[PDB]
């Protein structure tokens, strides 16, 4: 029999959904050599690209439906016996330019996991490709040229017998796609960084192993000569002088047989190295399980009396500098029955209750 | 004039363009790509440019989606020339591409001796919830470039824009960047 | 952050479904030559070589469920001006046996839309390519060698 | 193709035309909404033919045999009825797009959307003469209009 | 002056005229029909003309009835002439008509050296629902001319008329006009 | 300057006044009644004087009385002589009366080379019921005169006053003017 076929449900434009098997729409593969280093890209491609050559089974929904209002969830499933431990980082960016830096601290800001494979069996993040809107497309993304990242910031403690990989299940799940705007209102709520306050390297043994991370963040960090940027960090350089709760989020880089126990405090550059008196201060230890890997400092308002600067110039020393410092210290001894450091990797995810003063002139340089 | 408005706020210098050396006297122009931060002079002209690192510039080189209004100082020096001798001109383009095909947004046109001053402000605004990503192919989004033309070269020294970011602004999306070189402003003795 | 991947949604046994749009599978290109007789083949394929080089919504979802309580509408948007007319028939069956007759008699049996261009402007049709069940699959109907046949009846009475 | 791209006139030698509202909305830069195209059959009834019709970007190449996986909108004529509107939500379009587009960008590089009109089957008749086929934007319904366009000069993309 | 206030908006180029090369000395005028856009150099003095075709031209061209604020910016370049030297003055003219009997609506003069801006604006208003038909024999409505005087050609090289619809600006009807040929804005080296 | 503020308004150009040829290089002056539309050079220079007829100066002829505020914009030209070269100045004073006694209610003082231009209002009050009859004996209501000084009429050659009534403007009674001669505004090429 006949029917109009003007009137059929052939204009669609539904969304993509269903279960996580209906919704999967690409898997990609990701070689670890047996011999990584830090700092070393193991994938490095466009996130339209990774759809190429695909056949589940919503690859076509996936490129052909205009509007998405739901979220990418990328999925990890690599895994490593405890005895070792790394830590790769995917992570999503909007765009970008010519003969770009691939190290963690300009990656991490905007959309990305990290995790040690030795402790997390897998590990699944979820995130917005548009992060000004509610909606984006295959189309979008494709033009849009929109670059997923794979690194590896620290090495393999002790390396597996052969080569690894690591399968990446990109779906699409049913959240709303929410945009992080970042905006020059002075007192915000919540301004989100996700700041590489740095890689803490402490070897094994005895010594006092102190390790200071600057709370002057803005105007980037370090290279030859030359600094680094993302634009999380170059928007809060935006203002002179700043405060708020500092939520970092340290994460262990190493396996779980090199143990270290760790006071993360607020003070001043002044206190010298073999200063034994560092838990007169306020302070939080830090002690990680063979299965936690990821442990979360806050710092209140009462830490901090005054603002302090973004940028400080970068020939000041240590003894005349007043802004605070994040002091990491070893609170017995680096140890394990395995040679290897106890790699710790701290980020500032965001400052709540920010407020901003002021307006920086700038000052061309990175660290203090 | 004689007594003058009053200047209020803080404006970062972005981008100084230094014009050719000697014997060169022909017409030249320079294009500053104020988003993206590059400066491009016309033709084959050994022109002395430099980009700093103010904030303002590091937000608009590494920010994807931007949205709201950015004002702009545009100073220009000054050679030590006799005034009665000054002939020289200042031509001054915004545009949104850098096509023959584009029209101009704006024309400035000045020829103020030594020295001159000119503030003027746009808006970037987009297509997506009125963000754009400069350049981008997507809905064929462009930049803005400021080309600007010194007739007499020998007088024109040099150009320098200087930016601020009004209260509106926001961005969001970051752009992988390479290294940013540290270059200094190189201040007048 | 992770989570426990035995208890996820991925063993969704759900038969495909949705609008039109993403339960179609395929789409088949007949051609009609200007001069056919009655009593002429112009497909004859496996109803699972249908899908081969496909990229529909649907395509992937019915090669891969393995079961599917849907019928499958096939709907044919062929036309031709009033002036002219002609009859095609297209015809599901079961099987094959070697050297096989396509006569109209024996096509029609079974599941069958029979139609004049020249007074429907489309024509669709239903049907179960299992016949003595609630459901079939991909699968079956490859091995089993269901068959589709196209066949005009009638030339056209005005080419 | 038809591109939604609509402002900035059609083309003529070294030359393009003007209507008052296509010039009107080439005011703005970027703009989007529910566009209401009136489709009208311009041949005689015994040339018969189907047409799939859906916004979609340029880079899709003649010879890509999946143009409905995409949404889409048939649109087959009956002898006497000769006019037919096919609307496109603002579902078919993620953002707004741009009025004008440089002449020299080709289909490859050329981020906004297109109206494809396809052929869903084969163009027929017994008596000799194309498939005309008639295409008119008639309005934008929840126009949003943004910026402030400095013009290009030019038309087709 | 010397801070200057803040240019802000997007002023599209619609009209050029360049003044005659030399030996022509004397002085001279063009009139742009603002509304219309024409350039009808005052007697058989060969000025070099184009009119660009930005959206706003289009629509001034095309619309039939218009309404509300159109704000104007006429540039001058701008020869390379010793500014001691200079001599040259520009004085301008809104008019409705451009017939003899009828009167200026405004009056300007410029006598600033090299280059020179001048901002003005003006409202369109018209019988019919407040709409003006440019030029129509109905109520005897009539157009805006811009007659423009160059003291010294020599010294006074080009006018440029940049203009901009006010927000409350109105249009209807459509006229039947020629295909526009494509010039484009040549932009100096 | 160099970026101007936004002339607006429609001024209808009410009096010309051209100064005396040469070899008059004494310094002179003219004087504009601005009301009732008169032009009395001082001493016995031979200024060429017109009076134009736009709708203002009809109105300002023939009314009686008159309440609030009109605008003047007050433009020189301008002689064709080298900027280094020009030495002329304008002074301008606006008077109730034209007698010694009398003291000006503002003076202006201008030396910009060519040409100028010069804004100002002025409100005419009067004591019945807020109207001013101008130079009637009754209260001894006074006009608006405004004299105007060339310290060098070689450089100045014309002065130009035109007028535009404040939206609160008001006038009642009429008086027996004779028939207004057709002068007419002779456009210059």
């Amino acid at each position: 029999m006949e029917q109009n076929l003007f009137a059929l449900s052939l204009d669609d434009t539904s969304s993509v959904r269903g279960s996580l098997l209906d919704t999967k729409f690409a898997q990609t593969r990701v070689l670890l050599s047996k011999a990584m280093a830090g700092g070393d890209v193991l994938l490095d491609e466009y996130l339209y690209d990774v759809v190429n050559g695909q056949d589940f089974r919503a690859t076509v929904a996936f490129l052909r439906t205009h509007v998405i209002t739901g979220k990418i969830k990328v999925t990890a499933t690599t895994n490593i016996s405890d005895n070792s431990g790394c830590c790769l980082m995917l992570a999503i960016n909007s765009g970008v330019r010519g003969k770009y830096s691939t190290d963690v601290y300009t990656i991490c800001s905007q959309d990305s996991m990290t995790w040690n494979p030795g402790c997390k069996k897998n590990f699944s993040f979820t995130f917005n490709p548009n992060p000004c809107g509610d909606s984006w497309s295959a189309e979008m993304i494709s033009r849009s040229r929109v670059r997923m990242t794979v690194i590896c910031v620290s090495g393999w403690t002790l390396s597996p017998t052969t080569d690894v990989i690591a399968k990446l299940d990109w779906s699409i799940v049913n959240e709303k796609c929410e945009p992080t705007i970042y905006h020059l209102a002075d007192c915000q709520n919540w301004l989100p960084l996700n700041r590489w306050m740095g890689k803490l390297t402490f070897p094994q043994g005895v010594t006092s192993e102190v390790r200071r991370m600057p709370l002057s963040i803005g105007g980037g960090a370090g290279a030859t000569q030359a600094f680094l940027a993302n634009m999380p960090n170059s928007w809060i350089s935006m203002w002179r002088y700043f405060r708020g709760e500092l939520h970092f989020e340290v994460t262990k880089m190493s396996s779980p047989y090199i143990k270290a126990t760790v006071t993360f405090l607020i003070a001043f550059g002044n206190l010298s190295d073999a200063f034994g008196f560092y838990e007169s201060f306020p302070h939080r230890i830090v002690q990680f399980a063979e299965v936690e890997e990821k442990c979360t400092l806050v710092f209140s308002q009462q830490e901090f009396v005054t603002a302090w600067s973004t940028q400080v110039n970068p020939r000041t020393t240590l003894e005349a500098d007043g802004c605070p410092y994040l002091y990491a210290i070893i609170h017995d001894s680096t140890t394990g029955t395995i040679s290897g450091d106890f790699n710790l990797g701290v980020k500032l995810v965001g400052i709540k209750d920010f407020c901003g003063i002021g307006s920086n002139p700038g000052i061309d340089g990175s660290r203090l | 004039g004689p007594v003058c408005a009053e200047a209020s706020d803080v404006y970062s210098p972005c981008m100084i363009a230094s014009t050719p050396p000697a014997p060169f006297s022909d017409v030249t122009a320079v294009t500053f790509d104020l988003i993206n931060g590059k400066i491009t002079p016309v033709g084959d002209d050994n022109w002395n440019t430099h980009i700093y690192n103010p904030p303002i510039m590091n937000v608009l080189r590494t920010a994807a989606w931007k949205s709201g209004t950015i004002h702009v100082q545009l100073n220009v020096r000054g050679a030590g020339v006799k005034r009665a001798d000054w002939d020289g001109q200042v031509f001054v383009y915004l545009r949104q591409s850098m096509n023959p095909e584009s029209y101009d947004a704006r024309t400035f046109v000045i020829s103020q001796p030594g020295s001159a001053m000119l503030n003027f402000s746009f808006d970037i605004i987009g297509p997506n919830s009125g963000f754009e990503f400069a350049e981008s192919p997507w809905a064929n989004q462009t930049t803005w470039y400021l080309e600007c033309v010194a007739t007499n070269p020998r007088q024109i020294q040099q150009f320098e824009v200087n930016m601020r970011f009004d209260p509106n602004f926001r961005v969001a999306g970051n752009i992988l960047m390479p290294p940013f070189p540290l270059s200094t402003e190189t201040p007048p003795l």
